[PDB]
């Protein structure tokens, strides 16, 4: 948007290493300090979701951005998702190999 | 465990948060400058107000925060950087009191009228038509007349508010713990931890002390030059051994001198390179122009420059419809938006201004891979040097003959080089020396030393010895010309130009013989030089994340400032000043005066 896209909200404190197929919902503070520090923050208490900045006059490196991934699993189940083969001409009254 | 990650998520939220509200302040700076409407003034003072107080939110943050246990470089100098913050730590009685100072002064000097005394109702005003009648004049009674009454009506609010300014600023310093506030102006330099290369305060001015004794026999020569010159052309009034009085400064404080070659004109019977006929050939404009910088770039070696200049920035004056300023102006509006807005004109020296903003504008580039604390230069002299060393590397015939600026069978013989020698002394050994005045001065104002009313003699014993420059009679108690100079009532640390004068001359050093340039010394071009364009772009990104010092000595050779490079270049200017300075006296004497 020409006034920015901040709907969206993205984490930056998690304070354990995920994992392949993990997600993140809590927002609580990365407490690092052993100073006392709950709910409302203070001293040394920042908030793990940080804002945004996108804008269409922007330059590089910082324009809103979509990324997919496509995943499956080998074998272990039946196969069940492939594509199309490749096939040819059928022949009628000629000899081929069928 | 210890303070070390909260420093590091401090240090982030502060870049974060910065990055994206001072980008608003930039935005609405820019829209401003689009178009100019009352509700746009309100917009970024209201941007302005969220910035202060978010900065003095950030300092307070950041006060309590120590130095010495943190041992990290980057992190160091991030903390003391951030908790910097200025005239906050006073009680708010002087805050308030350096604020209305600073705007009345401030109005004084922005309103403050002087015009001929026949038609002062509507007459040529402060700029520029002060400067076309100081400096395109034949007669001196006028000209010392309006020179001297400049400073009657003015001076009044120019040198007593100038005292209580460093009053205050003393005091603040004082609660700062510091002696003077122009050490504060030089302390964005100051860097520790390194061992051997321990950096104080001091060592800035000594080393410019040194530089302009270096420089001094260059100017004696250029002022004899000028001198005999004169009195071959002007055999008006000034003695044959008298000097060059205040009426003859051609500015309002006498910095630029190329407008005074006239009177030094050596040989106006050789043909020099002129662009008009090319530029009216081809229609050469602002797209035009930019153009050819891309392909200079593109030649230098330096990457591509990013489309934020094709498409975001506009590329010609804002026509007719509305009315705004067209000083040089380079915004890096941040994120990648980086604009050159001016009133484009197409001139030689103007080309070389214009890739000096196109040069601040790579510079932007390199350093916005940065946070925002790292978003500038370890000096704050890197950016105009590293913008002026393209145009430097310009102002030589060679490849402007190279771009077809003019035919090539045109001569690139001696005259050309001696005359461009000189032209290149006038712009920067004419103004340097003043230069040398000014910053001595305000830092022996700033720390105390000097008596307000001293400045009559010492100040004027240094126009005595360093400049040639006199007066009919002497100054009175409110006389303050270096008031009169426009920077330093706009709270400006007047030893950055000199800083960035030598930061660019060692750079052009270092690009003029390490390219295996030969021929004439002055013809050396950084265009097809790629080795030149590497290591510049090695130089010009990091910012102030390391030490400046063990840089500059890598791409030049220096531990710190010296004009040593600046005579260099003007080796073949010393050898023809030494060649025309042979036929009589150089040099003038104190003691007499007019
Ligand atoms: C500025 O805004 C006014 C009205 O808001 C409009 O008429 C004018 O064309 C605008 N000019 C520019 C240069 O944006
Ligand atoms: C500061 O800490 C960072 C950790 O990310 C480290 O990479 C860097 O080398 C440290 N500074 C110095 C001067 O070693
Ligand atoms: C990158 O450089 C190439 C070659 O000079 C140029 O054509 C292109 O426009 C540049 N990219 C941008 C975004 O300007
Ligand atoms: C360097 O090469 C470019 C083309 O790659 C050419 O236009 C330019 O003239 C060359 N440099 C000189 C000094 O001739």
């Amino acid at each position: 948007k020409v006034s920015g896209n901040y709907n969206y909200l993205y984490r930056l404190f998690r304070k354990s290493n995920l994992k392949p197929f993990e997600r993140d919902i809590s927002t609580e503070i990365y407490q690092a300090g052993n100073k006392p520090c709950n709910g409302v923050a203070g001293f040394n208490c920042y908030f793990p979701l940080r804002s945004y900045s996108f804008r269409p006059t922007y330059g590089v490196g910082h324009q809103p951005y979509r990324v997919v991934v496509l995943s499956f699993e080998l074998l272990h189940a039946p196969a069940t998702v492939c594509g199309p083969k490749k096939s040819t001409n059928l022949v009628k009254n000629k000899c081929v190999n069928f | 465990s210890t303070i070390e990650e909260q420093a590091k998520t401090f240090l982030d939220k502060f870049n974060h948060e910065a990055e994206d509200l001072f980008y608003q302040s930039s935005l609405a700076s820019w829209n401003y400058n689009t178009n100019i409407t009352e509700e746009n003034v309100q917009n970024m003072n209201n941007a302005g107000d969220k910035w202060s107080a978010f900065l003095k939110e950030q300092s307070t943050l950041a006060q309590m925060y120590p130095l010495q246990e943190i041992q990290n470089l980057t992190v160091k100098l991030q903390l003391q950087a951030l908790q910097q913050n200025g005239s906050s730590v006073l009680s708010e009685d002087k805050s308030k009191r350096l604020n209305t100072i600073l705007n009345t002064m401030s109005t004084i000097y922005s309103t403050g009228k002087v015009c001929n005394p026949d038609n002062p109702q509507e007459c040529l005003l402060l700029e520029p038509g002060l400067n076309e009648i100081m400096a395109n004049s034949l007669d001196y009674n006028e000209r010392l007349w309006a020179w001297e009454s400049w400073r009657s009506e003015v001076g009044k609010q120019l040198r007593p508010l100038y005292e209580e300014y460093v009053v205050l600023k003393n005091e603040m310093a004082r609660a700062n713990h510091y002696e003077d506030y122009g050490d504060y102006w030089r302390g964005d330099y100051e860097v520790n931890g390194v061992d051997g290369y321990d950096y104080s305060r001091g060592q800035l001015i000594e080393d410019v002390e040194h530089t302009f004794e270096e420089i001094k026999p260059l100017y004696e020569h250029l002022h004899a030059y000028v001198r005999a010159k004169l009195m071959n052309a002007y055999p008006s009034y000034i003695s044959p051994i008298g000097c060059l009085p205040a009426h003859l400064l051609g500015d309002m404080w006498g910095r630029f001198w190329t407008n005074l070659y006239s009177l030094t004109v050596p040989f106006g019977q050789k043909p020099n390179i002129d662009v008009t006929d090319a530029m009216v050939d081809q229609a050469w404009d602002a797209q035009r122009i930019f153009k050819e910088a891309e392909k200079f770039f593109v030649s230098v070696g330096l990457p591509n420059m990013t489309q934020g200049f094709w498409e975001n920035s506009m590329l010609t004056d804002p026509g007719n419809v509305q009315k705004a300023v067209c000083h040089p102006t380079a915004w890096d509006l941040g994120k990648g938006d980086f604009r050159i807005l001016m009133c484009t004109k197409v001139t030689m020296d103007d080309f070389l201004t214009a890739h000096h903003e196109m040069g601040h504008i790579q510079y932007d580039m390199a350093y916005a891979a940065q946070p925002f604390l790292l978003r500038n230069g370890a000096n704050e002299g890197f950016h105009e040097a590293v913008g002026e060393i393209m145009s430097l590397s310009a102002a030589t015939p060679k490849h402007l003959k190279s771009i077809g600026l003019l035919s090539p069978d045109f001569q690139e013989d001696n005259e050309t080089e001696i005359n461009f020698l000189l032209k290149q002394a006038l712009t920067i050994v004419g103004t340097l020396p003043f230069t040398y005045m000014l910053e001595k001065w305000r830092w022996m104002v700033f720390k105390g030393e000097i008596p307000k009313d001293q400045w009559m003699k010492k100040w004027w014993e240094m126009k005595r010895e360093i400049v040639g420059v006199v007066e009919p009679v002497p100054h009175d108690e409110t006389y303050c010309d270096p008031a009169s100079l426009f920077h330093v009532s706009n709270d400006y640390s007047f030893i950055r130009y000199y800083t960035r004068t030598l930061y660019q001359f060692q750079f052009q050093e270092a690009l003029c013989q390490a390219a295996k340039h030969e021929g004439p010394l002055h013809k050396c071009d950084i265009s097809n030089s790629t080795e030149a364009g590497q290591k510049l772009f090695n130089m010009l990104r990091l910012g102030k994340s390391e030490p400046w010092t063990l840089a500059l000595e890598n791409v030049v050779g220096a531990k710190n400032m010296n004009v040593r490079p600046l005579l260099n270049y003007f080796e073949p200017l010393f050898t023809w000043l030494k060649d025309q300075n042979k036929n009589s006296f150089v040099g003038w004497s104190t003691d007499w005066s007019p």
